[PDB]
């Protein structure tokens, strides 16, 4: 091997490579690695983590009252309460959950997601919710009864007070889900007890999540 | 559901002064009234007992020391009563201020035992958001279905030993995402009480 | 998978500080000094401030060459102050010549010069984030055990050349391993070195006209 | 030399009172500085040696101190057999030099 | 390997590097090596000789009688006798011993000390005295009778001439200990013999020494 | 531990001399010779005088350029004098070109030539301190067997150039072994070649105000 | 007690004329008087002998030589005198002059048998520090504990052989660290006395 | 093998050097080497 002629691409400095480079101080010794508690390899393991979504997101409604859902009393039945699109990645309620946040790092995705609720009312409080998901195909249903001929779970909240609606998939590579929160049942409660309650939705990815594409975020 | 911080229980360097059952013992603090304006509270990790018992003559009268927590959160409310926690611990919990000055005041970083109320909750006084503080060891306390919340906290941080008046590992933050609310005629102030129980501590260098 | 992997999370070696060794008109320094600084860019900064401790070496490239582009024969030296020794003070100074201080002799019209600094840190990782006061308000959370040195760089010379120099220093995250994540910044960054914000909060989420509206 | 000297040239006090000589000295002499007691006609004893210690003899009532760079001494409450001469005396830079005198009246 | 592309870094020249070379003189052979008493492979083992420390390193006392500690007959119980602190590498009186100036070549280090205390005075002269040692966090002690409450050792160098006070851990990072010597009882001696000793001290490293990133000194 | 051995104590290359080749003005020599001297900077002098009989072979670097740091096609020539073979004397000389001087035809701008100079010695090792007398005031402690050659650098040219041509020659010691290990020098250094040191001692360790203050 | 210099015993070069215990008996050279004033004395390697008896003859009539020795240094103090030595072997102890001329006179580079007087011994005469001195091969003279010091040096040089009247290897330093003190009424100088015995002597070349 | 970094040292040319290099004439077979009597192979045998 020692006569050589230099093939094209000489003298290019290409910053994603993986080169070698002479150790500027060698004989040097780093301090030994002890083990720290708590190391993560994978981005994918932070976005499985349920947090937080601004499902309040609303002109004017600031501080922490974004991240709750008002569920009061004298809301006729068959109404409907909130309502957001299943899209980790684009600017909505999502914007504020580990899932939101990663996959705006990044420029592919396709997976399954999970939004697990949270009544925060008094244990006295009793009532019912519908909890309606909607394929990216058709568009938001406009009734209860409407909706009910879905993909939902009715949610009795005096008896179980949290729920898990796992989406089955949503995928952005070029039109995404929407879920909805019907008014079931009315919000009965006995004497001497208050009578407007907060739903906390938490979101995450389920083991399925993929990522691709790594790129520089928008802030 | 005692929430092992990382799945990690707080363990004695192989081979100092490993104290025992007298120092391991439940220090109550004071309770804390949780009104529905409150915004909430956060506590140093080895900062909260520096001068409570015998942990604060180990700690002062010494120069290394490293220990593992127990931080438990109980809120005597009644059937009645609505709202939320999110107990969190919060490892290398660091404050930051606010300009319209510059650095955090003595008294915001290390408040003592009695804590120091948030200032704007939302970003965790720390710029984070708090919605995505959950990626932290956390434990909700939802009144409607338990009042209790105990999380176990090993020692984070990368010397072994470290200094115990300068350096506080975590900090348990305890906010109220859903507001206390109720009816006429209740305790208008919810008390949550808070216990620590030093697990497998050491120490070094005395006076 | 394998494509959202810490390890690849911090590869792709970026810019992290444009430096210039200023030589014509009314800056006849002839040499320049560059603290070598991980958190110079928010991009950069706030992708590292989303783990506690970190543990990595780095690759360092200079890109090099004068205000027109043109790459002349000038020879250049890039001196490694370590972190804890006597950083120059002149063109014409005693330290450019310590043996402890490695440098490398490249000129402008050459390939890029690459070295490779270790993990140099007392502790067991770096630390972005210190909850707590060194030297036991302007020093709360200032931890000195992430000073990884400086970079000196200076053309070889005797007068002034009357050429000034943009050097473009770009570093590559290797064998990388991050503990402890942490929530993504979502204020500004009103300082550096601190994690100060402004009073005005901006919401995380963008804001819509109602709660059932899409 | 460095040329320790002191500030009073002559002091009058009482009986009861206390007495405050210095000895200012100009370069860094460090803590080589003694006192000399000299009688109005007699030879000259030692008071104070490296500026703290008394001498193996003499009374409780004298005492030396060191402030900064002013190197001083202080008498408990002048007794008897005190209106006498004072000297300062460093060896630290090496001409050896002296100061002036505090002969004390009454 | 005929078609090959340069990679960034050429034409470079990196002093700290290991690189190879062809000898300006093949062929020749070089004078034979003879085995010459005394090698030394290893730093480390200079460090662990023990050498003399200025302890009496004060302004106006010149020569060689900076290197002795003046232990005398009339100084009082419980009087203080000399302090120095351990730090081997800031300027003090350890920037006389092989450690203190090799600790100058380098940046970190940590590891366990000793400071050999020697008593040259008559055979008929005894005493006792009291060395004690505080670590990084405390200051200096101000009573004898505070620091009997500490990590000491009692010295009747009437029966024993020579002790040792082995410092535990001196680790420099980032605030040091201090060793005071204190009078213990009286320096008492038989007629017709000299009321002024002196107490030499010799410092060290123990088998636990290490030192990092080497450097240049400030002389 | 590996990190404070003899061999890494003296490695990482350094300067051990800055010589010129000058050529234009009133010095029109086009020449120069440098006598190769270890103990050529205090800071290195300081360090070998740490052992009395070492053993090292050495690699020569030379940075060289003009005096405004650029690197023209010019030719040089680095010629080697051994240990007792004559020097040259002139631009044009017979010294230039006798086969046992070996010599190194690079240009000004190529990458540093780079030699590996044996261990060039009669004796089994260096001798930085020889107590007696050579040839069996003018003649106390000096070794003549410590010599390792002279170093003879001329650009390639008929007749003058009118540019002056400043070299940097760098010096690594490899496969280093120490004897006898020595106290370091704790004077100055009033003149080379001799351990001569000036009346006016000063002390090795600082001066503080009392024995019992820290 | 002897301090065998780096751990070696001086030994025969593996196959000159090998002398035998005619010339490896003991020298007793002068006393030396050890006073307060004192500053120290040094004696060069092979220079001692170069004069005295047989050693003397087989170093000047001859070309090539090698030796250990076994320097032994006494002081015959008595048990009201305190004071202490540091008795040293400095191999290639080179004599440094004292600019306010430039090279040290040979009176002080060769004393004899006699040895040189320090000048400045807190610098060794030779720029290094005396503090760090025990670097060397050494041994204390303490008067309150022992006052004998034995050191057993090997040949030290880089060649195997070497001239004998103009390469002197080593020099034996004495120097008092803490002085001699005696109240009224006592011998006012310690006498200190040094013996030589060459181990495993060669020589070559005759005349 | 395909990336290379050139380490000083290059473009120079080392009088006292043992490196390789092409022939200038291939396939050449130059005249073969019969037994001549007297060769001396060290200048050690010439001074004896």
């Amino acid at each position: 091997g020692f006569p050589t002629e230099l093939k094209p691409g000489t003298n290019q400095f290409l910053t994603t490579d993986d080169g070698t480079s002479p150790p500027i101080l060698p004989g040097f010794e780093p301090t030994p690695l002890i083990h720290i508690p708590g190391e993560f390899t994978s981005l994918l393991d932070l976005c499985q983590v349920e947090t937080i979504l601004e499902v309040n997101n609303t002109t004017g409604t600031t501080g922490v009252s974004r991240l709750l859902i008002p569920v009061r009393a004298q809301n006729n039945v068959d109404q409907l309460c909130a309502s957001f699109q299943v899209d980790p990645g684009r600017n909505g309620p999502w914007q504020s959950t580990m899932v939101g946040q990663i996959c705006r790092y990044y420029t592919q995705w396709s997976g399954s997601l999970k939004v697990t609720f949270m009544f925060t009312g008094s244990f006295m409080a009793t009532g019912k919710m519908l909890i309606a998901y909607t394929p990216p195909g058709s568009a938001q249903p406009t009734t209860r009864e409407a909706a009910m001929l879905g993909t939902h779970i009715v949610w009795d909240f005096g008896l179980q007070s949290s729920v898990t609606l796992v989406i089955p998939w949503i995928s952005n590579t070029h039109a995404t889900g929407i879920v909805t929160i019907w008014y079931q049942t009315n919000f009965v409660v006995p004497p001497d007890t208050p009578t407007e309650a907060n739903i906390i939705a938490l979101g995450a990815a389920q083991k399925n999540f993929t990522l691709k594409l790594c790129k520089d975020t928008d802030e | 559901n005692i929430v092992l911080s990382y799945g990690e229980w707080p363990e004695y360097c192989p081979s100092p002064t490993r104290p025992d059952v007298s120092v391991n013992r439940f220090y109550t603090l004071s309770t804390k009234s949780w009104k529905t304006e409150s915004t909430g509270w956060y506590w140093k990790f080895p900062d909260v007992l520096n001068d409570t018992g015998v942990f604060g003559q180990n700690a002062q009268f010494h120069y290394l020391y490293r220990s593992g927590f127990c931080m438990h959160v109980q809120c005597n409310a009644s059937k009645f009563h609505q709202g939320a926690l999110l107990v969190a611990a919060i490892p290398e919990f660091v404050i930051a201020a606010s300009s319209p000055g510059l650095y955090p005041d003595f008294a915001h970083t290390n408040p003592g035992k009695d804590g120091q109320e948030f200032r704007d909750p939302y970003v965790l006084d720390a710029g984070i958001p708090l919605s995505q503080a959950l990626i932290f060891p956390h434990q909700w306390i939802n009144l409607r279905t338990n009042n209790c919340a105990t999380i176990i906290m090993p020692y984070i941080n990368a010397l072994p030993f470290d200094s115990a008046l300068n350096h506080s590992n975590f900090g348990l933050v305890v906010i109220p995402i859903s507001p206390l609310k109720y009816c006429n005629g209740a305790t208008t102030e919810v008390p949550i009480t808070l216990t620590i129980a030093p697990l497998n501590s050491e120490f070094s260098g005395l006076r | 998978v394998n494509e959202a992997s810490v390890e690849h999370f911090y590869s792709r070696a970026g810019l992290v500080g444009v430096v210039e060794v200023k030589d014509s008109g009314t800056s006849l320094d002839g040499y320049t000094v560059w603290p070598i600084d991980v958190m110079g860019f928010v991009q950069q900064r706030r992708k590292l401030e989303l783990s506690t401790y970190m543990r990595f070496d780095a690759e360092f490239t200079f890109v090099s060459n004068l205000n027109n582009s043109t790459t002349p024969g000038m020879l250049l030296q890039y001196m490694y102050v370590p972190p804890g020794a006597p950083k120059p003070d002149s063109r014409k100074s005693y330290q450019w010549q310590t043996a402890t201080n490695p440098s490398v002799f490249a000129k402008l019209s050459d390939p890029p010069p690459q070295v490779s600094v270790p993990f140099m840190s007392p502790a067991t990782a770096y630390q972005w984030f210190y909850d707590g006061y060194p030297t036991f308000n302007l020093q709360y959370g200032q931890c000195p055990n992430n000073m990884m040195g400086h970079f000196a760089i200076r053309t070889v010379s005797e007068s002034t050349t009357g050429k000034n120099i943009h050097v473009r220093v770009y570093m590559r995250i290797k064998h990388v391993r991050a503990w402890v994540p942490r929530p993504l910044r979502s204020q500004a960054y009103m300082v550096k070195n601190y994690p100060t914000y402004s009073q005005t909060i901006t919401n995380t989420a963008t804001d819509r006209a109602s709660i059932t509206t899409t | 030399d460095i040329q320790m000297t002191q500030s009073p040239s002559s002091l009058s006090a009482s009986l009861g009172e206390r007495v405050s000589l210095t000895c200012r000295a100009s370069q860094d002499i460090g803590s080589r500085l003694n006192w000399l007691q000299q009688e109005p006609d007699g030879t000259i004893k030692r008071l104070i040696y490296a500026t703290s210690s008394l001498d193996s003899g003499v009374p409780k009532r004298f005492s030396g101190s060191r402030s900064g760079s002013y190197y001083s001494l202080t008498i408990s409450s002048l007794e008897s057999e005190d209106f006498v001469d004072y000297y300062c005396l460093q060896y630290a830079g090496f001409p050896w030099t002296f100061g002036g005198g505090t002969k004390l009246e009454i």
